[PDB]
């Protein structure tokens, strides 16, 4: 058919969108134990029975967890069984034959979902599909229990029956590239911004201050963030898999943790630095030298490395559950599986402690500003808005993740992986947000204008 | 968009006393460093004496023990007491305000500058 363009009209992709790939046994909207791609194991409330049926179907001891290959095999087996079920039935086949490829895919979808007999139960709907009355069949199918139990999927399939096209499912492909370009813009913004900052601090001599040393550290963390973590992550997300190996997977993960930790902790160091610089400027200028600041930076990077590369490369961060073992064994898998200890410890070190210290410090600033040797001016309002942005951005970017990161481990996930990755990236854009917050000094402005000759 | 009114400078005999003064007209952030800098004939701009909004002060190594900086209570006015003046103190004195309203960095406000001449 000379069709090698993305998204070909078929039953497989339709069902992948409707069901969704999951390797571990889960419960559907009804409550039955499902696995893979909409593969019903048993109607038995016992999970052990589901494991028995699963092991019987696959052909080995799966422990409730299967691989991608087995999932696809089960998928094709169930689709083929659905088709054969349609051809074997006396109510489905006369309808199935008098249907175009798309509507055929819709019928195969229904049979795939609720079995042969159940779909054969739709006397009126099939009687209308056979007479090519798509709208009446749509309205009628919109009055079933199937539409009441799974309204969204029912709406999509019914729409597919009505229009006869793939308009109900074609709206996803556009979303894929639609977020792809966003990822591109993210990488570009981060890299450009941080390279600009680092170059500005490095080249000019008027920007050689301790605060700007901390800014240099932060900008380096965000730079390695935008050059390594973000692009490889984008490639991992878009291509649905991982094509670099387990070693580079755990290495990329190490860079992830290291960069995030270093970034946040450096933000904390900046907060404290500015507190001492504003509250007690003379002691700040006398005590904190460039060497002391360098030692501080070294300490931050060491602590960051101790919570990233060390546990990860020593497999200490690794989990014990079956899916984690499979993913660690799988070369194409690079999902983020950890145990309670590592998740909690890393969350505390990387995010929570710097969060607490920063909140306390800025609160100390706002508090001590009101007890100086002094008319409700507007400068204090502007400063309050400034710190509101400084802390507000950081919070809004990294708080949703580390909370979820601590919730996703305390109990087996009711939190979708989509949300996990999404919030992780909401944390990722903070690296690009930082140069627009910590580099608004007049010297930084002039430097930025001179660097690109605007 | 605030202003700095400097006053007090002038000619003075060697060993005589002089009183500088800077008045900050406008809205300045509560946390600031109000001080005095100077430019000697053929020398770079040097810090004379700065005072923080928290009362604490800071003097140069050539004025410590001779110069004493203080500030007003509510009008944000800084007075610089210059006792036992020397011919090397003959310079151009600028009033200065380090504002911390940006928290991350500091906004600088400068005065028009006053001339001080010590008769050698
Ligand atoms: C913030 C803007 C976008 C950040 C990246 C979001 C990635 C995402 O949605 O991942 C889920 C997909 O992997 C599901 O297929
Ligand atoms: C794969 N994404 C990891 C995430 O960015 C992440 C970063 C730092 C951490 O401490 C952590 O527990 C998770
Ligand atoms: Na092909
Ligand atoms: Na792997």
């Amino acid at each position: 058919d000379a069709e090698n363009l993305y998204f070909q009209g078929n039953i497989f992709e339709m069902l992948r969108i409707d069901e969704g790939l999951r390797l571990k046994i889960y419960k559907d909207t009804e409550g039955y134990y499902t696995i893979g791609i909409g593969h019903l194991l048993t109607k038995s409330p016992s999970l052990n029975a589901a494991k028995s049926e699963l092991d019987k179907a696959i052909g080995r001891n799966t422990n409730g967890v299967i691989t991608k290959d087995e999932a696809e095999k089960l998928f094709n087996q169930d689709v083929d069984a659905a088709v054969r079920g349609i051809l074997r039935n006396a109510k489905l086949k006369p309808v199935y034959d008098s249907l175009d490829a798309v509507r055929r895919a819709a019928l195969i979808n229904m049979v795939f979902q609720m079995g042969e007999t159940g779909v054969a139960g739709f006397t009126n709907s099939l009687r209308m599909l056979q007479q090519k009355r798509w709208d009446e069949a749509a309205v009628n199918l919109a009055k079933s229990r199937w539409y009441n139990q799974t309204p969204n999927r029912a709406k999509r399939v019914i729409t597919t029956f009505r229009t006869g096209t793939w308009d109900a499912y074609a709206a996803d492909e556009v979303w894929v590239v639609g977020m792809g370009i966003v990822m591109s813009l993210i990488v570009l913004a981060i890299v450009f911004g941080n390279v600009l900052v680092i170059t500005a601090i490095a080249k000019f001599e008027r920007l050689q201050t301790v605060t700007n040393y901390f800014i240099t550290s932060l900008a380096c963390a965000d730079l390695v963030m935008g050059l390594a973590v973000v692009p490889f992550g984008a490639a991992h997300i878009l291509t649905k898999t991982w094509t670099f190996g387990n070693f580079w997977c755990e290495f990329w993960t190490s860079i992830d943790v290291l960069c995030v930790t270093a970034s946040i902790e450096t933000l904390c160091v900046i907060a404290v630095d500015r507190y001492f610089a504003i509250t007690s400027p003379f002691k700040y200028q006398s005590l904190l030298t460039k060497n002391k600041a360098r030692v501080i930076i070294l300490m931050v990077w060491i602590v960051s490395g101790l919570t990233s590369f060390l546990p990860i490369q020593m497999h200490w961060y690794r989990a014990t559950h079956q899916e984690a073992i499979n993913c660690y064994a799988e070369e194409t898998c690079c999902d983020f599986f950890t145990n309670q200890a590592y998740a909690i410890a890393s969350s505390i070190v990387s995010f929570y402690v710097p969060l607490v210290i920063m909140v306390f410090v800025y609160s100390r600033v706002f508090q001590e500003a009101k007890r100086q040797l002094q008319k409700f001016a507007l400068k204090e309002h502007k400063a309050l808005k400034t710190l509101g942005i400084i802390m507000g951005t950081f919070t809004l970017c990294w708080l949703p993740f580390f909370i979820v990161n601590i919730v996703h481990v305390i109990q087996d996930n009711l939190i979708r992986k989509e949300v996990y990755i999404l919030l992780n990236w909401i944390g990722y854009v903070n690296s690009g947000f930082n140069p627009l917050i910590y580099c608004r000094s007049p010297d930084f402005r002039i430097a930025f204008q001179e660097l690109l000759c605007l | 968009q605030v202003q700095l009114q400097e006053s007090g400078g002038g000619l003075v005999q060697a060993g005589g006393s002089l009183r500088l003064s800077c008045a900050a007209s406008g809205s300045i952030f509560a946390l600031n460093i109000m001080g005095w800098y100077r430019q000697a004939p053929g020398k770079q701009r040097e810090l004379v004496a700065a005072i923080h909004s928290g009362g604490t002060t800071n003097y140069a190594n050539s004025v410590k023990g001779r110069f004493t900086i203080s500030r007003d209570n509510a009008a944000n006015t800084v007075y610089l007491q210059m006792n036992s003046l020397k011919p090397e103190d003959t310079a151009v004195y600028y009033c200065n305000v380090k504002d911390f309203g940006a928290i991350i960095y500091d906004y600088d406000y400068w005065g028009q500058g006053t001339q001080v001449t010590v008769s050698s």
